[PDB]
This record gives C-alpha cells, structure tokens and sequence, in this order.
C-alpha cells in the first residue's frame, strides 16, 4: 500500500526492492493480513469500521 | 430534478418540563422551575395538596 | 436555552442540562474517554457517546 | 445517477433495517426516536478516492467500499414520536415502488 | 416512654377510611403523622395497567370504526382502571364486547387474581350494532410514577407495534390528611390522638397501607482489559437466518465467542446444520473479520 | 418491588460537640421526611 510512503508499488516492484520476487511476496501479504485478521491485533482496527 | 418524495408524519407527545413558559390571562408570565413531588406540596387542613 | 431558578445553587455555580453539556464538551469527552482507555480510538469514542 | 428510496442501505445493522419495509419506508404506527431511519435513501458517488492507510485497512478486512452514499431521512436528534401517516409522491411517468 | 398503637379503623366507603392511633406522647402526633403522610403518598404498591394491544390499531392516534372514543382516549380511560392482584406481579387480561352500548370494566374476562373495584368504570362506548373490540390489557405491579416515555431504554424488541405502552399510575393513595386531637385515655397527664383520614381507589386496605408505610419508615432506620468486545455480543448481532440462529442456540451457542470456538467438523456433526447454513455462518463471520476454530483461550473471565 | 437504602455515609465532625453527617442515596422525597421527622424528635424530644 502507500503507507507513510509516496504512491504504492506493484507486487513485482516490491519484488525488485526485496530481491525476492513474484509469487513469494504475494504469499507473505496473505499471511500478514491473516495475522492482522485475528483479534487482539484486529480489535483496535475493528471499531474503525462503522 | 426530483424523482420521488416521501413524507413521513410523526406524532410526538411531550408533557411539561422545567424551562417551559406558562402564563395566566392577566399578563403574568412564568417559567416552570422544578417539578415538585406531591409529598412536598403545601396542603390545607382537608389534606388536599395544591 | 430558557432559564430557571435553582436557589439551592452556590453563587459560584449554575445548573447545566445533561444533553447540553454532553454536546458542548464532545471533544473533551472523546479525549478523556480514549485517555483512560475506555475507548479504543476516537471513532469508538464517538460511537460510545452517540 | 438517480437516487433510490430502496431499503438497501450501505453499512447498517438489522436493527436499523428492521423499522423499514421492503421498499425502505418506515411502517405506520412504529414508534421512533432520534437516529432511527424513516426513509432509506441512497445517492451515487463513484470512485471514493481513498488513501494508503485506508487501502491497507480495506485489503486487511476485505470490505467493498460502496459506490453509494447514505442520504436516508432519519428522525432529528432528540425528538421521539409515533408515525401516524406516510405519503408518497411520484413524478408522472416514473414507476411507483412497492410501498407506494 | 409509651409507644403508640392503632385503634378503631372506620371505613366510611370503598374509597376512603379514617385510621386512628391512641397512645401518642407530647407532640409526637405531628412527627409521626406527617412522616407517615409522606411515605403514604409516595411509596406504596400499585397495579396500574401498562401495556395495551387493541384490535385493528397500529397507534394510539387513530380512531376505530364503531367507537366514538379516540384510541388515545381509551388508553387514558384504561389508565384510570383500578384493579387488585394477589399472587401475580403481572397478569394479562382479555377484553371483548360488541353491539350498541357502553363497555364497562366488568366486560373483561375474570382471572384468578383479578378483582375489579369499579365494574361500572367506562373504558369506551359502542355506537354500531355490529362493531366489536378485543384487546389484551397487560397489567403489572410497581411503585411510584413510571411514565411511558422512560419505559423505553431497555427496548429489546417491543416490535408488536399493535402494543401501545401507557404511563404507569402505580399508587393506591389519592389524598392523605392527618389531624391530631388531644386524646384522653382514662388515666394520663396529656396525650394526643392521630386521625389519619386517607383516600384510596379501594385496591388497598387501610390497615395494610398504614402498616407498610411505617414498615418502610422504620426500614430506613436500618443504618441510622484485552480481547474483543465483539466476543460477548449475542448471536442475533450476527444477523443470521432464523434457522441457523435457532440451531446454534440449540447447541448452546448464544454468543459470538461460543461460535468462533467451534470447528467445521463439530458443527457438521450437529443434528440440524447443513452445508448451506455453515456457508452462511462462515460468510457472515468472514464479513466481520472473524472465522470458525478461532481460539481466544480463557473462556470466560468473569 | 424491592427498596433502596443509603450506601455512602461520611460523618464529617468539627471539634467534638459539633457534627455534620451526610447520607448519599435515598429515594425521592425520603430525605425530607427523614430529615424532618428526626429534627422534630431531636429538638422537641
């Protein structure tokens, strides 16, 4: 995403910046969001949704 | 510009509360201050409160 | 709003309606609410006092 | 686009959608207070143009941001009464909805 | 240090009576009397009608065809209906009548604890030959004045819109007056009497009221944060289908916290949950960032 | 139809022969009847 940064970067671009590219990165995000999905992490952000 | 209009008619029932204005026909105005219990009301020898 | 007496008051104070004080101090209420930790975030504070 | 009186309102619970009929108009005789939805109304606003933190938020929580904004008529704050009447006016030539 | 007691209770009417107190020391008739007047007027059991569902009526602001009374007038009339119950704190009665003529309070179906003090009391009139009114009159018991407006906070699905809430008039007492006259008992320097002349609707006996009054009066002398909030929300907040909700409740799953603990395996083993229901549950849970097989370890705290 | 008793006393006394005691909750209109019936008894008897 563009968080605290200019614009945002394509998964391939993020791959170039991480030296480990493509599908790999797409997985991390999926497991990242997952970690943020479950509560005690997600309870703070949950109230933001009305 | 207006396609359709929906008019709902509400019936609200309010009784009386402090801040309301009351007056006799003699030009004596007034505003209800506190709503006192029947218990504290000045009563005559007959026992009828005011 | 309309005003009333309140003779019980000390010279240094005045009776302020609940709802009025709630609406007036709204940002303060938000701030204190998420200051003590009763509210996750400001949005949650809004939702709470609402 | 044209606005809708439909009962389909972005971001509302069943408690909110309860007081409305299928067409989106509050029932006669239903007692209401401030904040209750009297008439569901929705107006088109496309491509909301969000920001980075919001984009993260949505992808984390997987929420489709609606292209429709909630214009619904709701009871003014503080007033509480019972609905005794409902009237629907339609442009001559526009199809009358279910409730109407 | 002579303590008072009661004496002849003179009942002059179904409405009101005069209760009297013989042994009263110097000035105590006033101290006891007024204090008794207070509690008498203020705090007393009452049975005043609360909820009323009528025939074809959605709101109190309509008029029913066949009755010259407006619905609001009929509610206001019901509020003035005096009844007394025994074993039930809240009873519901059923009123039915038709044809031309006044509908009184004796036209209701009589229940076990129902006692109508004013059978002649007018609820509403009937203007046409064939015109009929049925209603459920929900009568509960309470103290003091409970208006209809403060009655809605708890809410909790008063959805039967045909049910019109009415202001609570709970209190037997109408008028209470106390007069102290010097009471001369055979031998004693000087003592006072207490003549409390009270006014009631007949739903409370004088001895009973006068008793509870001083009962309460003496009774006052007796001292003279982690985890998601969403986990404790009821399953109804998930807004599932009726079937799924009932099934979950039947499986002792009343809250979201209970549901997120269960796995797909376990849920499919239930007698009433098919693949469609499970799909729905997973959908609605995923829509709010939740799922099945979620562990929160520590169910429950307090 | 249970009742209410007070639950937050705090006797604040000046010196010894003088005292100011306070009683927190009390049902509406009970404060006057208690306060008065008592004042009457305290003074007159």
């Amino acid at each position: 995403f563009g968080i605290d940064m200019n614009t945002d970067y394509t998964l391939e671009e993020v791959g170039k910046q991480f030296d480990v590219t493509r599908e790999r990165i797409r997985q991390i995000e999926a497991k990242a969001l997952r970690k943020l999905r479950h509560p005690s992490r997600s309870e703070v952000l949950r109230s933001f949704l009305d | 510009g207006v396609l359709k209009i929906v008019k709902v008619y509400l019936a609200v029932k309010r009784r009386i509360q402090p801040g309301d204005k009351m007056a006799g026909r003699h030009g004596n105005k007034g505003v209800i201050s506190k709503i006192n219990p029947i218990e504290d009301m000045p009563y005559d020898e007959n026992g009828t409160p005011v | 709003s309309v005003i009333t007496v309140g003779p019980y008051l000390r010279l240094h104070q005045c009776g302020l309606p609940k709802k009025m004080a709630l609406e007036l101090f709204k940002p303060f209420i938000y701030g204190k609410l998420e200051l003590r930790g009763l509210a996750t975030t400001i949005k949650a504070a809004k939702k709470m006092v609402e | 686009g044209p606005e809708e009186i439909t009962a389909d309102i972005p971001n509302v619970g069943e408690a909110a959608l309860s007081k409305l009929d299928e067409s989106g108009i509050v029932y006669i005789g239903a007692e209401v207070t401030g904040g209750d939805i009297l008439v569901g109304k929705v107006t088109p606003k496309g491509e909301t143009q969000l920001t980075p933190e919001e984009k993260l938020l949505r992808a984390i929580f997987g929420e489709k941001a609606s292209d429709v904004k909630d214009s619904s008529l709701r009871v003014p704050n503080g007033v509480s009464g019972t609905v005794i009447d409902v009237q629907v006016f339609t442009r001559d030539g526009v199809e009358k909805d279910k409730r109407a | 240090f002579l303590k008072p007691r009661l004496v002849d209770i003179e009942q002059v009417s179904s409405t009101h009576a005069k209760v009297t107190l013989e042994p009263l020391e110097r000035g105590f008739g006033h101290t006891l009397g007024n204090a008794l007047r207070r509690i008498l007027l203020s705090s007393m059991p009452g049975c005043a009608v609360t909820e009323v569902e009528i025939d074809g009526v959605l709101h109190e602001y309509s008029t029913k065809e066949g009755v010259q009374e407006d619905i609001l007038e009929i509610l206001l009339n019901l509020k003035g209906l005096a009844v007394r119950v025994q074993g039930k704190d809240e009873v519901i009665l059923t009123l039915n009548k038709s044809g031309i003529g006044p509908v009184t309070a004796a036209d209701i179906t009589h229940d076990g604890d129902v006692e109508i003090v004013k059978p002649q009391h007018v609820i509403c009139h009937l203007t046409d030959e064939n015109a009929s009114i049925s209603m459920r009159i929900k009568v509960q018991r309470g103290r003091g004045y409970v208006p209809a407006s403060t009655r809605i906070h708890s809410e909790e699905d008063e959805r039967p819109i045909g049910r019109l809430l009415v202001d609570a008039c709970y209190s037997p007492v109408e008028r209470i007056a106390y007069n102290v006259e010097a009471a001369r008992v055979e031998q004693r320097t000087d003592l006072d009497k207490l003549v409390i002349e009270m006014e009631t609707n007949g739903t409370i006996d004088p001895e009973e009221a006068i008793r509870r009054a001083a009962t309460i009066l003496a009774e006052q002398l007796e001292a003279f944060p982690e985890f998601d909030p969403i986990l404790l929300r009821p399953v109804d907040d998930l807004e599932l289908t009726v079937r799924s909700a009932n099934c979950l409740k039947a499986e002792a799953i009343h809250y979201i916290g209970d549901l997120v603990q269960r796995t797909e395996v376990e849920l499919l083993k239930t007698p009433n949950l098919g693949k469609k229901s499970l799909t729905e549950i997973k959908d609605v849970l995923a829509s709010r960032g939740l799922s099945l097989g979620m562990r929160l370890e520590n169910w429950p705290p307090a | 139809t249970e009742f209410l008793k007070p639950r937050l006393v705090d006797i604040e006394q000046v010196s010894s022969t003088h005292a100011k005691v306070t009683l927190e909750p009390l049902e509406r209109g009970f404060g006057h009847t208690l306060g008065n019936a008592l004042r009457r008894i305290l003074l007159s008897s």
